[PDB]
């Protein structure tokens, strides 16, 4: 249940709780087999050269033809029901679907994580934002997506990304500098952001089916990007439905997250991670 | 304030050669500012054709096209309109992509440190910021807000000075 997944976090999405269902598969496998060994090894304790077969070296067997045809083949059928779930799960993830219900642009700079709106169609068909300004990005002669309600985040900031937990979500993954990791723990998942992913042969976006859970969740960087690796912390917030609309429509007429975060009676800061005082100093 | 009758003549005497509120040298760079104010208009551009007359660091010399009453008038009548943790993520998320390491991009050689800036100072660097220079686009009210301007221009200005 608890114990037995060796300490993941319930996952919010429901590709993420597939993860938990198969990691659980440590039982079936790992800590199954892992106790077969233990019982052979500290079987092999009570086999000790005692004070009556001293003078009697033992069978000196070596070669035992079935035994290593049987525990060849055991050992293969358990990496044989693996490369089944470990392929279907990961087909589960990887997937794409032309509506995605709200786009959302990440885009990891050096050390503190510019977020950023681009595309969002409701199942309803009643929102229908779509901002993604392309003359902002012909002011640099690239691969960045600008848009206009971008959360900065700075170093005393701590940026906090709100999207709706019932709908569709997609990460389009870029980075501005150094290759860093976007890893929101309760989303059983991760991926590295890189400089120019279309250049790279990467696949630089993905998508969660919905989240189950509202509240606020944690978000780290894992890939490792220099000097303040450890202060690029940023806390995505699983907002109602109809408090995202009213999200939007107050950050449409222009204010920060200290504000808009406010008009929907919700405390503005990040709650589950906050600035360190050994870089604002 | 900056007196307008010296401005248009200053103007007559040092600018209507490429500049008829056109410009004769870059047609569609004369009537186009990006982010337009005095601050900006005041300060040298640093790049295209013809880089700022200030001598450097505003002193004397006997080549200055102007002195600092003749550039603020000019830059008036040009102008008639009818936190360092800040400051280095800022720099980092935004102009890290074209003057990394202190550099230019569009030339290696081409630096955004004193030597290259000659006379610089923080409010020349926050007017190029603001509006910006003809390589990087402007900043102020498209993309960053005051205090992040004022932050950004800090951690440029103490980079460069060390
Ligand atoms: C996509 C292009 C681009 C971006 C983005 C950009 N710049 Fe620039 N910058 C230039 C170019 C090109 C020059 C050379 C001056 C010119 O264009 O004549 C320049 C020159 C400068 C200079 C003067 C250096 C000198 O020696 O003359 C300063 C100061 C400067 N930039 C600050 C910034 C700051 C601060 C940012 C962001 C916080 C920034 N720039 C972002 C293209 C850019
Ligand atoms: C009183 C103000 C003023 C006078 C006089 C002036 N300029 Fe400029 N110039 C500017 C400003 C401000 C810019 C920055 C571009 C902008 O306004 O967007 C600039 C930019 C330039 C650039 C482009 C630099 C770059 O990197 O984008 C060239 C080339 C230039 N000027 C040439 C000249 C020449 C040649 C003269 C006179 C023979 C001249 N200028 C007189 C204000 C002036
Ligand atoms: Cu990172
Ligand atoms: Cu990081």
């Amino acid at each position: 249940s608890d114990a037995l997944a060796l300490g993941w976090p319930t996952g919010i999405t429901p590709e993420a709780k597939l993860n938990r269902e198969l990691w659980i598969g440590s039982v079936i496998a790992s800590f199954a087999v892992g106790a077969i060994v233990w019982g052979l090894i500290f079987w092999t304790s009570a086999f000790h050269r005692k004070k009556a077969t001293d003078t009697e070296l033992p069978r000196q067997f070596g070669y035992n033809m079935p035994l290593e045809l049987t525990l060849t083949v055991i050992p293969f059928l358990i990496i044989s029901v693996l490369f089944y779930f470990t392929v279907v799960v990961q087909e589960r993830m990887m997937h794409k679907d032309p509506n995605p219900e709200v786009v959302i642009d990440v885009t990891a700079f050096q050390w503190n994580w510019k977020f950023g709106y681009q595309k969002i169609a409701f199942a309803d068909g009643s929102f229908d934002y779509d901002g993604a300004d392309p003359e902002r990005k012909e002011a640099m002669t690239t691969y960045l997506n600008f848009d206009k309600i971008e959360t900065l985040g700075t170093s005393s900031e701590i940026p906090v990304l709100v999207l709706p937990a019932g709908k569709r979500i997609e990460f389009v993954l870029n980075s501005a500098d150094v290759i860093h990791g976007f890893w929101v723990p309760e989303f059983l998942f991760k991926r590295d952001v890189l400089p120019e992913p279309k250049a790279n042969n990467s696949d630089n976006v993905f998508q969660v089916s919905e989240i189950q859970q509202t509240g606020a969740f944690v978000g780290r960087c894992t890939e490792m990007c220099g000097t303040f690796h450890a202060m690029m912390n940023f806390e995505v917030r699983v907002v109602e439905p109809n408090d995202f609309k009213a999200y939007i429509d107050q950050r449409n007429a222009g204010k920060t997250n200290a504000e808009a975060l406010a008009a929907i009676n919700q405390p503005p800061l990040a709650i589950t991670t906050e600035p360190f005082e050994s870089r604002r100093g | 304030s900056a007196l307008l009758r010296t401005g248009k003549q200053l103007f007559e005497t040092s600018c209507v050669s490429c500049h008829g509120a056109n410009l004769q040298g870059v047609p569609d760079r004369g009537p186009s500012l990006i982010g337009t104010g005095e601050a900006a208009v005041y300060f040298q551009v640093s790049t295209g054709r013809m880089p700022a007359m200030r001598g450097e660091a505003q002193a004397p010399s006997k080549p200055p096209h102007f002195d600092e009453s003749q550039i603020d008038a000019l830059g008036a009548y040009v102008q008639a309109n009818g936190d360092v943790a800040r400051g280095g993520d800022l720099f980092r998320l935004n102009c890290a992509s074209c003057h990394n390491f202190t550099g230019k991009g569009g030339a290696l050689s081409s630096g955004k440190y004193a030597p290259d800036l000659g006379d610089a100072n923080p409010a020349q660097i926050y007017t190029a910021m603001l509006t910006g220079p003809q390589n990087m686009p402007k900043f102020s009210d498209r993309q960053l807000t005051p205090d992040e301007k004022r932050d950004i221009v800090a951690y440029v200005r103490e980079s460069a000075e060390t």
